[PDB]
RNA sequence: AUGGUGAACUAUGCCUGAAUAGGGUGAAGCCAGAGGAAACUCUGGUGGAGGCUCGUAGCGGUUCUGACGUGCAAAUCGAUC
RNA sequence: UUCAAAUGAGAACUUUGAAGACUGAAGUGGGGAAAGGUUCCACGUCAACAGCAGUUGGACGUGGGUUAGUCGAUCCUAAGAGAUGGGGAAGCUCCGUUUCAAAGGCCUGAUUUUAUGCAGGCCACCAUCGAAAGGGAAUCCGGUUAAGAUUCCGGAACCUGGAUAUGGAUUCUUCACGGUAACGUAACUGAAUGUGGAGACGUCGGCGCGAGCCCUGGGAGGAGUUAUCUUUUCUUCUUAACAGCUUAUCACCCCGGAAUUGGUUUAUCCGGAGAUGGGGUCUUAUGGCUGGAAGAGGCCAGCACCUUUGCUGGCUCCGGUGCGCUUGUGACGGCCCGUGAAAAUCCACAGGAAGGAAUAGUUUUCAUGCCAGGUCGUACUGAUAACCGCAGCAGGUCUCCAAGGUGAACAGCCUCUAGUUGAUAGAAUAAUGUAGAUAAGGGAAGUCGGCAAAAUAGAUCCGUAACUUCGGGAUAAGGAUUGGCUCUAAGGGUCGGACGAUCAACUUAGAACUGGUACGGACAAGGGGAAUCUGACUGUCUAAUUAAAACAUAGCAUUGCGAUGGUCAGAAAGUGAUGUUGACGCAAU
């Protein structure tokens, strides 16, 4: 009952494409398919549809923000370096 | 006649059949019919204290 | 051609009623040449083009 | 197109105006006990409606037949 | 020979990009009083798909300055901005995320999107799934501001020109492999008629100059001249240079 | 083992072909068509299916009472009673703070 | 050479619509059980993924180098596919 | 295909009767869209035409026939097409569609010389054409013809526009009450302006439910069968649009305050942001009852009698079943670098300009009543003969409804309803053929080459290699089994407090008996295995000699470009594609 060994979701695409190309798509796969903390909410229910919109289906508030996960970590970093610069022009 | 006694349980032995086991009665199904009686005898079994809303939910996770 | 327009339907019926053998008292006019209407139609051997 | 109840009402109507026809009959049902009993049906044309009455009790209803406007052309069975 | 596929191009025809489905247009607010001079408040009442752009879009509805009424811009959604987020645009809004300011209002190392080229002209720059541009510096000789752009190199633009602070929504698309040329055909089944691509060294002479065949060769260099005509720019263009690299980083 | 025919000269299974199969005072089998359903009314700023108010096709709703429109509340159509609460409340507690804002701008002004 | 006419066939995009028996496989997600000092690991279910599979209609046209080859047919017919 | 009769100068071919058969609901059945255009229907009729024939016809002659407020068109907007102020062009005209433009018309007061000039005033980047499958105001049943019918007849309705009067409701607290609330209602003033909603939307899956169909029990009729058996086989037993009451998964409200966490779907989600529980409110999709409506329709019976026609009576009832079939639909769930039209049109809310009563007025979103609803189409075929292929051509051309058995099954085979039995015919059975079969022994020795043929084949159980991107390979390979009959055991619903009562299904495993050892008995239905070259894969193309190893593809790399731009279009332009674009982009290899 273990059921696969490394493939997981991406037994969806047999034995095509090949390792790699079903190896990276995996990973994204996996975060878009995700059930994500909510900011608003508390509740773990911000599901995705559609690349970039992510939407909590308890309160159903909507956020803007990675293609493939809630959050870019690129994103999250400029979320700081704007903080970080408006703390500064109001002190 | 013949429908007669195929309740009779008579003309389908292991050269009656065509479909695969799956095709004739499909196992989801089975389950759901399986599942459903469980869950409905859980039900009135609570709505009448011969077990408590504790071992219920034991027993409902169990079927 | 079932649901059809005016126009063709119009068209139609002058179709309808050039179609017919030519009256056979004009074989008794005087000096008459004619024998026979030469420009009978049929759905079957001609067709219109609307 | 509808159905009347008030036997008030009912005898309303059987003036009203545009009411100028009504109409009479007589079904041979059954009760729910299985007795062949005689309910009549009363109907009148009103003027994009018509309403028919219900009356089971053969009493109340061979008096009613006596309780038209008689200036109302009604057809009998 | 023939017109060549690439030329064909600029009839439209067959060609148009397919917009059906497509919301309206992206754009900023127009600049006017409030923006110029102040800031003006609106709520984003809902962030939503557009079709055929990777990028979500926020419909974000403003009140009339000049007439009893609501007016819906529609702006590129810049991750992380919210239904429900106050839009604060113009000159003394503040430094947050979503909010729109002009280039002369923001602190050097601000990142910003949608940034307008000229004053007024709702939006040119970093639009795209992901994109951003970085002030670097700035400069009163002049409204003036130099910012770096997604494409690494740096434009000196008017300070009155506005941008959305942040990065654009619709994060990291490209990193996911499309697997299957049915995924692709879907791509541009709502972009416009550019796939497939047929190679034109299987091309026949006539449809290319590369469609010389007998063996499936390019025969000259593959490296054309800025100065050549329609119908002979195929290929590696004014090329500066040619083959692999591991080029690293830009114009620094 | 009866088989039937559409009434109208479209033969094509669209949205507006939608057929009925009836049985009919004459014991045989008839087809009818039938007008696609509706759908009820969404409130305004939350898109729930607006409570009371019938469910016709739009011009439907000109041929009936307005008791059927509404409901009777501010905002009888338009948004949904929790919708209106939460209006209600937030104007309320606003123009409270609004007072308080000034007040307390107007407090510190005096401070300087 | 000049001036005209064709996208009723077909190639491609767009718009709006319509259509596709029955089976084999059993991916994510979820439930329970067993072993174990632990970490974990095993078993049994459930669920129903895929430019997945056997295979009609559909679309196609591999082979017989079949039939026909003054034809049913200026491209068809049969089996096979 | 056959027999006979009828009609006729004349009969293999026409009609009626009988037999024998086919199509087998994926139809040789019943309708339509394109297209045709009278081919439809009746009568007369056979020179030509139907590659034999003809008394027959889709032929020939003569006539008849298509009835609408509700079915379409018509209105709307779609890709697009295209007038206008303009800008190019010697010009035929090209460009542009809100575009560098003085681009209008709505309300209503003034005036009671008048239905009218005007005095208030908001609102308007704005031609039009473009869907008989998209959006869309409203009709159903029965009956009727030689041929028309959602169009005529009869009955029952609804919509739209225009009129309006009576009733009812409302008010001296003027513009309604009730319910804690969700909200209820026969109503219950509402200009400008603003806003919200409907119109209005993908695909797949399992699950719930309706409708029709399928199967079936009792009875009330008719029919078939009856040497003998069967309380038997076949069949009839129906209920429209619309109206009234009633009716729902979802959802929402009140009370209440949860770890021993509970509730809970086939599918694991939900709850202090208020679960479970108790009690309500809504949507009316859909079902039930009644009206419509038995007077209709269906099935029988007894009389009547040249015809037309009847006439009089009965009966038309009460259940059951489900992984059933088709379809409709609900709440969920999977999927996307795809997230799956528009506008006309209808409604509502916010707003409160205004107009309104006490001896009286307000309101026609409540019931009732009066009047009107044009124009064009409407026949029929829709295909092995009504269209396109010179034709009555074995080709081609969009779509809907879909019964029984076997069976996984819309397969194949057999049947019912309906429809055909139409493809020149007679006599013979040489060669050689086209299509279908079979061969002793050998088993590819045939041949460029196993080409052609043969062999395998369902299902249950067991079993299963190298390699591998760990998913596969794999139905690998290799095996046993399979009829009939009689039994055994297990698997459910409902009603009364570990039993008991009642109902209703087939399915699964096991055992005995049996036969010329047969049994997926027809039908249906993979041959397998070891390698080399080669393209990764699914996909594509030379319509009519090449389907491949070629084209494509995902993947990889390179080039150009920051809009005063790159690539491309145009004779020219205030011209155009990318562009509703902006480097996670577009363009070029
Ligand atoms: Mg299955
Ligand atoms: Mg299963
Ligand atoms: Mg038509
Ligand atoms: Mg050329
Ligand atoms: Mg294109
Ligand atoms: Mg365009
Ligand atoms: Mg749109
Ligand atoms: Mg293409
Ligand atoms: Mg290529
Ligand atoms: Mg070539
Ligand atoms: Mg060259
Ligand atoms: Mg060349
Ligand atoms: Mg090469
Ligand atoms: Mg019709
Ligand atoms: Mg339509
Ligand atoms: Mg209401
Ligand atoms: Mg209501
Ligand atoms: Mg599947
Ligand atoms: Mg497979
Ligand atoms: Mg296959
Ligand atoms: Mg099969
Ligand atoms: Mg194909
Ligand atoms: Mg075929
Ligand atoms: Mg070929
Ligand atoms: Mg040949
Ligand atoms: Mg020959
Ligand atoms: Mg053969
Ligand atoms: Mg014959
Ligand atoms: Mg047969
Ligand atoms: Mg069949
Ligand atoms: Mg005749
Ligand atoms: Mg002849
Ligand atoms: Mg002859
Ligand atoms: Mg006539
Ligand atoms: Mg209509
Ligand atoms: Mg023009
Ligand atoms: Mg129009
Ligand atoms: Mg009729
Ligand atoms: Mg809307
Ligand atoms: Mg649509
Ligand atoms: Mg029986
Ligand atoms: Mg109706
Ligand atoms: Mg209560
Ligand atoms: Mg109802
Ligand atoms: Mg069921
Ligand atoms: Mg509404
Ligand atoms: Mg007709
Ligand atoms: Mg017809
Ligand atoms: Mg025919
Ligand atoms: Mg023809
Ligand atoms: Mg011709
Ligand atoms: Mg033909
Ligand atoms: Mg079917
Ligand atoms: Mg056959
Ligand atoms: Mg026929
Ligand atoms: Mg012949
Ligand atoms: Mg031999
Ligand atoms: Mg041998
Ligand atoms: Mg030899
Ligand atoms: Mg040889
Ligand atoms: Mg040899
Ligand atoms: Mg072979
Ligand atoms: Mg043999
Ligand atoms: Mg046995
Ligand atoms: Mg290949
Ligand atoms: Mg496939
Ligand atoms: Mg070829
Ligand atoms: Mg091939
Ligand atoms: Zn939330």
């Amino acid at each position: 009952a273990k059921r696969t060994k490394k493939v997981g979701i991406t037994g969806k695409y047999g034995v095509r494409y090949g390792s790699s190309l079903r190896r990276q798509v995996k990973k994204l796969e996996i975060q878009q398919h995700a059930r994500y903390d909510c900011s608003f909410c508390g509740k773990k229910t911000v599901k995705r549809g559609a690349a970039g919109i992510w939407t909590c289906s308890c309160c159903k508030k909507t956020v803007a923000g990675g293609a493939y996960t809630v959050s870019t970590a690129a994103a999250a970093t400029v979320r700081s370096t704007i903080r970080r610069l408006r703390e500064m022009v109001e002190a | 006649a013949h429908a007669q006694s195929k309740r009779e349980g008579r003309h389908s032995g292991y050269g009656k059949r065509k479909g695969t086991r799956e095709a004739r009665l499909p196992s989801q199904v089975v389950w759901i019919r399986r599942l459903r009686v469980l869950r409905r005898l859980l039900a009135k079994y609570r709505d009448a204290g011969k077990i408590d809303k504790h071992l219920y939910h034991v027993l409902y996770k169990e079927s | 051609a079932a649901q059809k327009s005016f126009r063709i339907k119009q068209k139609m019926a002058k179709a309808k009623k050039q179609n017919r053998p030519l009256p056979q008292w004009i074989r008794l006019r005087t000096n008459n040449t004619i024998r026979y209407n030469a420009k009978r139609r049929n759905w079957r051997r001609t067709k219109m083009n609307i | 197109a509808r159905e009347i109840t008030d036997i008030k009402q009912f005898l309303e109507l059987t003036r009203r105006a545009d009411v100028k026809t009504a109409t009479v009959k007589i079904n041979k049902k059954l009760n729910k006990a299985g007795k062949p009993f005689r309910q009549t049906k009363f109907k009148v044309r009103g003027s994009s409606s018509l309403y028919t009455l219900v009356i089971n009790d053969a009493g109340k209803a061979k008096k009613l037949i006596q309780s038209l406007p008689p200036t109302l052309k009604v057809n009998r069975l | 020979g023939r017109v060549i596929r690439n030329q064909r191009k600029g009839a439209g025809s067959i060609f148009t990009s397919h917009t059906r489905l497509r919301q309206g247009a992206a754009k900023l607010r127009t600049l006017d009083y409030a923006e110029r001079h102040g800031y003006i408040r609106g709520i984003v009442k809902q962030i939503v798909h557009d079709s055929g752009r990777g990028a979500p879009l926020a419909k974000v509805v403003f009140r009339d300055p000049y007439k009893y009424r609501l007016r819906e811009e529609i702006f590129i959604a810049n991750e992380g901005v919210h239904t429900g987020q106050f839009i604060y645009a113009g000159k003394k809004a503040s430094l947050n995320v979503g909010n729109v300011l002009p280039l002369g209002s923001v602190p050097e190392g601000t990142i910003v999107s949608n940034v307008e080229e000229k004053p007024g002209d709702r939006g040119a720059l970093a639009r795209a799934s992901g994109n951003y541009v970085i002030i670097i510096g700035h400069n009163p000789d002049e409204n003036k501001t130099r910012v770096r752009l997604p494409s690494g190199a740096k434009k000196v633009i008017s300070s009155d020109a506005r941008g959305v602070i942040g990065v654009i929504a619709g994060g990291g698309r490209v990193d996911k492999p499309l697997l299957k040329a049915g995924r692709a055909f879907h791509k541009y089944r709502l972009k416009r008629n550019s796939w497939p691509k047929t190679r034109g060294v299987a091309m026949n002479p006539v449809d290319h100059p590369h469609g010389g065949g007998n063996h499936q060769h390019i025969g000259k260099a593959s490296t054309i001249s800025r100065g050549a005509v329609s119908g002979q720019k195929a290929g590696l263009i004014a090329a500066r240079r040619t083959g692999l690299l591991r080029g690293s980083q830009k114009t620094q | 083992a009866q088989r039937v025919t559409f009434r109208r000269r479209n033969p094509y299974n669209t949205r507006s072909n939608k057929i009925k199969v009836v049985k009919t005072p004459g014991g045989i089998l008839r087809a009818q068509h039938v007008k696609k359903l509706a759908t009820r009314p969404k409130c305004g700023d939350c898109g729930s299916a607006l409570q009371g108010i019938s469910t016709l096709r739009p011009r439907q709703y000109a041929t009936v009472s307005k008791t059927h429109k509404t409901v009777s509340r501010a905002y009888g159509g338009s948004r949904c009673a929790n919708c209106v609460k939460e209006r209600i409340i937030r104007a309320f507690l606003i123009e409270e703070q609004k007072i308080v804002k000034k007040v307390v701008k107007e407090q510190t002004e005096a401070a300087k």
